[PDB]
């Protein structure tokens, strides 16, 4: 949408920000949730281009096919690259709900 | 325990909550965006797994992670609006 | 069963998020056939009417589109009398992220909102696009005729 140069341009307070110093999970339903199952997220994957985040299974199912475009905004996928694990993700689902 | 979370919600770069969080997109790591910003302007690696960005402007290869702030606004209530008025501080005592 | 647990899931929000002035859900049981209806937008001529649709979900399911259809006759560049839908979402764009309560809220954008190059009713495209108020006017009509 912006230029590159304006979106990570960084204002007089982000230049000189110090550190922000270190609830129920049923209101984080939509955040974690797999826009194309409807359910939690499992094994996530995240678009690279977009940061959308879809169960492994759901992705690769939606891919093949298809038109190779991320479901929830449409850019393309130009390939498998465009995909990527996201364990980190998983690893804070599974902490917010444990097994 | 808003602590028990901390590990998946902060920085590696200042060590605090992650402030408007941005992905590098190579490597899915992620960072407050003034911190990788900053950091990229005279590196091309990832500081937390040393994965090289291919760009000349790794700017390029930068996303901010709305549902991960989302998250975090959730997770520590009140944050939201401390990171708002620090920010006021600031432009009351320079404005 | 993917495709049914996925419906399931779309009965359940709907239940939490209806969409604005529509509704649906089964018809006697059989989770792969409901009804919709959709209240005429007030912005628009159909203001008043109640628009009822079926729609079809395929066992591949949210893989393929839902096949969605009028059953109330109405007076619309997209939407003919078999009461088939020109609605890009709904063939060629669509996308395993959508669900039933995005479409119907597609749908009322259409009805207030015709997209006259590209009918499926070639005569009211016609009228649409010369004269707007013979276009109300039978759109007003048809809706006090049909959409009781
Ligand atoms: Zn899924
Ligand atoms: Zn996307
Ligand atoms: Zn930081
Ligand atoms: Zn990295």
């Amino acid at each position: 949408t912006q230029p590159l140069s304006k979106t990570w341009e960084l204002s007089l307070y982000e230049l000189q920000r110090t550190p922000q110093e270190a609830v129920s999970p049923r209101s984080l339903h939509s955040e974690l949730m797999c826009p194309i199952c409807l359910d939690m997220l499992k094994n996530t994957m995240t678009t690279k281009e977009c940061l959308h985040r879809f169960c492994a299974d759901c992705i690769i199912t939606a891919l093949r096919s298809g038109n190779k475009e991320c479901p929830t905004c449409r850019k393309k996928l130009v390939s498998k690259r465009s995909l990527r694990p996201d364990p980190n993700f998983d690893a804070l689902i599974s902490k917010i709900y444990p097994s | 325990l808003v602590k028990d979370f901390n590990p998946y919600i902060t920085c590696y770069i200042c060590k605090g909550y992650l402030i408007k969080p941005t992905t590098v997109t190579e490597c899915l790591h992620t960072f407050c965006k003034t911190c990788i910003v900053q950091h990229f302007e005279d590196s091309n690696d990832c500081p937390r797994c040393g994965n090289q960005v291919h760009e000349t402007n790794p700017l390029e290869m930068l996303r901010l992670d709305n549902t991960l702030e989302e998250i975090i606004f959730k997770l520590v209530p009140g944050l939201r609006e401390q990171e708002l008025e620090r920010e006021s501080e600031f432009w009351k005592k320079n404005k | 069963g993917s495709a049914l647990k996925r419906i399931n899931k779309e009965l359940s929000d709907l239940a939490r998020d209806p969409p604005a002035q529509c509704s649906a859900g089964p018809v006697g049981d059989d989770m792969f056939h409901w009804q919709a209806t959709i209240m005429g937008p007030n912005d628009s001529p159909y203001q008043g009417g109640v628009f009822f649709l079926t729609i079809h979900f395929p066992t591949d399911y949210p893989f393929k589109p839902p096949k969605v259809a009028f059953t109330t006759r109405i007076y619309h560049p997209n939407i003919n009398s078999n009461g088939s839908i020109c609605l890009d979402i709904l063939r060629s764009q669509w996308s395993p992220a959508l669900t039933i309560s995005k479409v119907l809220l597609s749908i009322c954008s259409l009805l207030c909102d015709p997209n006259p190059d590209d009918p499926l009713v070639p005569e009211i495209a016609r009228i649409y696009k010369t004269d707007r108020d013979k276009y109300n006017r039978i759109s007003r009509e048809w809706t006090q005729k049909y959409a009781m």
